[PDB]
């Protein structure tokens, strides 16, 4: 659930 | 004709490196002529649709504006318009000649291909778009900042600051204009026209989210899968 997003936008 | 003032210089220029630095190849040179739906066609495409989202996740990152958002809506941002931008980047890069647009700066492709490669009457969309941008001779920042107002577009469902989005929105429109204003494009009326390709832009993301409802997901790259 928006996991792989979440990651690109944090990192 | 108003031109752009310094603050708007500035966001002129922020936006314009966001948009090269995450622009493959700026590439013609690079190219890579490709040969119910063969879901081999998929495979060359879904295969290059990852870089492609991924260059999009980082053109959004390097816009302070979009940084400011809640992490929420930086979702709910990026899934309204990744193919949007995606579209419009490849449009910019069709070639009269060949008759192609080029993906990811290396592979080109054909109408035909686009669309028995599953986009359907998408790809016509995008075809007649980069045909009919050829005589706009838009250059990076012109780009870049069409990309800036799909991006902050205030109406995508659940969004929680629209009026905070809104407004950095209004900022790029006025900024994009008065560049517009500056730059005396050879196309008349060329604001009017514009503001219709973003209606064209925003069509083409409307009826991908569309056609997305096909029935396996495991089968489709697990990025794609997370921008619908
Ligand atoms: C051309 C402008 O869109 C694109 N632009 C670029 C590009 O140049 N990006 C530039 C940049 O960001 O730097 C691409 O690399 C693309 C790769 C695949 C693609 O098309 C797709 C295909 C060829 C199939 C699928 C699908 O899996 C599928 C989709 C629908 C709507 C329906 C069904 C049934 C399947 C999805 C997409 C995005 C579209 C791309």
């Amino acid at each position: 659930e928006n996991a792989l997003l979440r990651y690109l936008l944090d990192k | 004709k108003p031109e752009p003032t310094d603050e708007e210089w500035e966001l002129i220029k922020t936006v314009t490196e966001a948009h090269v630095a995450t622009n493959a190849q700026g590439w013609k040179q690079k190219r890579k002529f490709l040969p119910k739906v063969d879901l081999e066609a998929f495979s060359h495409f879904t295969k290059i649709i990852t870089p492609a989202i991924t260059r999009v996740v980082d053109f959004a990152k390097k816009l302070p504006m979009f940084c400011e958002l809640p992490c929420e809506d930086q979702i709910i941002l990026l899934k309204g318009c990744c193919m949007e931008i995606m579209s419009l980047r490849a449009a910019v890069r069709y070639d009269p000649e060949s008759e192609t647009l080029t993906l990811n700066g290396e592979m080109a492709v054909t109408r035909g291909q686009l669309k028995n490669g599953g986009l359907g009457v998408v790809s016509d969309a995008i075809f007649d778009l980069g045909m009919s941008l050829s005589s706009f001779n838009l250059d990076d920042t012109e780009v870049a900042l069409l990309q800036a107002v799909l991006l902050m577009s205030s109406d995508r469902p659940g969004l929680a600051c629209v009026e905070r989005i809104e407004k950095y929105q209004d900022s790029f429109l006025l900024a994009f204009e008065h560049y517009i204003n500056y730059r005396k494009h050879h196309v008349t009326h060329f604001w009017p026209k514009l503001l219709m390709k973003v209606t064209d832009l925003r069509m083409i993301g409307a009826c991908h989210a569309s056609r997305f409802l096909h029935m396996p997901t495991e089968l489709f790259p697990p990025l794609f899968l997370e921008v619908f």
